[PDB]
């Protein structure tokens, strides 16, 4: 039977720098193929690079390079010169050549590629219904991509991922995250008080 | 050269028929289903070699597929079950004869079916939107302007969110929450928010005659159906919110 085990659940890189993927595999049959997919936010799945267990010629296909170490049983994906559209679900995968080549797909990586952010200026603004003025949402933009937005430990105050936004109009990139709930004790101020915060981030 | 797959999505009922329709047309001869369930990899279905059925991993007999044409493989649904909730991926590959070359067969894929079995289709409802207007602050501070847009309350969670500006739907300075986010989280049937980011210069927020929509389109029950409430039966449809630049 075969194995593929991607340790790694999610990963990060700084636009234009690169990447490693992990992936190590077992199997019982001795010629095999190893590959590559990456499925983004659409839902496809679109094929990357292939190795064969017989190559001993490391496998490269545009911006990416496959670190296949058979004695470690180790085929590694790297991926070169990372874009902001490379951000998707890697998969690892398998198969044997012998028969109907049934692919089997590891767990799978989440990669997030991010901007490298000009000029800082952390900010949590708040934002008004344009139908009824009293419900609003809160928005922290414009910080530097090591920031990290982390879930709320209570359930019912909704706090978004990490968003890249380009203004290519303007050659600008940001960073930003929402958040927004019912509770009467909710405001920008405490909204994202269990993230770490840089401590000169704006509050209007 | 791509696999083509209908319908993009599909909310049934356990007493509903359906069938989903994978087409090529590279001249491959091997065929494949995979199911991928919410946050699983993809898991092998059915194998078809020269429209013949080789593989069929334990796949119970409610799914039904079959192989018209060298270019078509259908699969069949009835009586399904809510664990049967998945993206139904279609694959194809080259298959060369016995003695002939051996390639890499690669498998290219489908789109895939986004598929919603529900046990009750009272579950159903269809996003609420919002639209929330540039802060004063951020305007006097960055000279930009950022609108958020906001759907709430939908279930099933596929939605599809655009922006359009003066009537004509736009992309750049655009963000869309990857996936969506459970409102209830420790509920089997969550209802779901996503949330979008459109962001403009502050010149162009503060002219009064531009025009902002923000547009979910929400997949749901089709015209078959039958609804059972004085709430509105929630067909496959668009809900919107809007907003007008303002002086400010
Ligand atoms: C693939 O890359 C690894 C480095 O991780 C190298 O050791 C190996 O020799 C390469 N494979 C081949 C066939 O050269
Ligand atoms: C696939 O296998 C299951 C279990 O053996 C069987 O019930 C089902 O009818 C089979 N389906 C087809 C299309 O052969």
């Amino acid at each position: 039977a075969q194995k593929i085990t991607q340790t790694q659940p999610g990963m990060f890189v700084q636009e234009k720098e690169a990447v490693t993927l992990d992936c190590t595999y077992d199997t019982s049959d001795q010629s095999y193929g190893l590959f590559w997919y990456k499925q983004p936010s659409s839902g496809e799945m679109i094929f990357l690079i292939y190795q064969g267990s017989y190559d001993e010629q490391n496998a490269t296909e545009g911006r990416y390079s496959l670190n296949f170490q058979k004695a470690r049983k180790s085929a590694n994906l790297v991926i070169s010169a990372s874009q902001l559209g490379d951000s998707a679900m890697y998969f690892c995968a398998m198969r044997r050549n012998t028969g109907r080549r049934a692919l089997t797909f590891g767990s799978g990586t989440r990669l997030q590629v991010q901007p490298n952010i000009q000029n800082p200026d952390p900010a949590v603004y708040q934002l008004r219904d344009s139908k009824s003025s009293d419900k609003f949402v809160c928005l922290f933009t414009d910080f530097d991509s090591q920031i990290n937005v982390s879930q709320s430990k209570d359930s019912d105050v909704y706090i978004t991922d990490k968003c890249v936004l380009d203004m290519r109009s303007m050659d600008f990139k940001s960073n930003s995250a929402v958040a927004w709930s019912n509770k009467s004790d909710f405001t920008c101020a405490n909204a994202f008080n269990n993230s770490i915060i840089p401590e000169d981030t704006f509050f209007p | 050269t791509e696999v083509t797959q209908t319908p993009k999505h599909l909310v049934m009922g356990m007493t509903n028929k359906k069938s989903l329709k994978c087409e090529q047309h590279m001249g491959h001869r091997a065929m494949y289903w995979y199911k991928q369930k919410a946050k699983k990899p993809p898991e092998l279905m059915f194998v078809y070699s020269y429209e013949k059925l080789s593989i069929n991993e334990s796949v119970p007999s409610r799914f039904s597929p079959e192989c018209p044409n060298s270019s078509l493989l259908n699969l069949h649904l009835h009586a399904l079950q809510p664990e049967d909730s998945a993206l139904y991926l279609c694959a194809s590959s080259h298959l060369g004869l016995a003695g002939g070359i051996d390639g890499t067969d690669t498998q290219y894929f489908g789109p895939g079916t986004r598929l919603t079995v529900l046990e009750d289709l009272k579950n159903v409802f269809p996003p609420e939107v919002a639209v929330f207007e540039p802060s004063k602050a951020e305007i006097s501070r960055t000279q930009k302007a950022t609108l958020v847009c906001l759907a709430t309350g939908f279930y099933p969670p596929h939605v599809e969110l655009s922006w359009w500006v003066n009537g004509k739907e736009v992309h750049d300075g655009v963000c869309t929450d990857p996936q969506p986010l459970k409102e209830q989280p420790a509920l089997n049937d969550s209802r779901y928010a996503l949330s979008s980011r459109l962001r403009v210069s502050a010149t162009f927020w503060q002219d009064p005659r531009n025009h902002f929509r923000c547009q979910v389109q929400f997949y749901g029950l089709s015209e078959n159906d039958e609804w059972t409430q004085d709430r509105a039966k929630p067909v496959t449809q668009i809900v919107s919110a809007e907003a007008w630049g303002r002086a400010d």
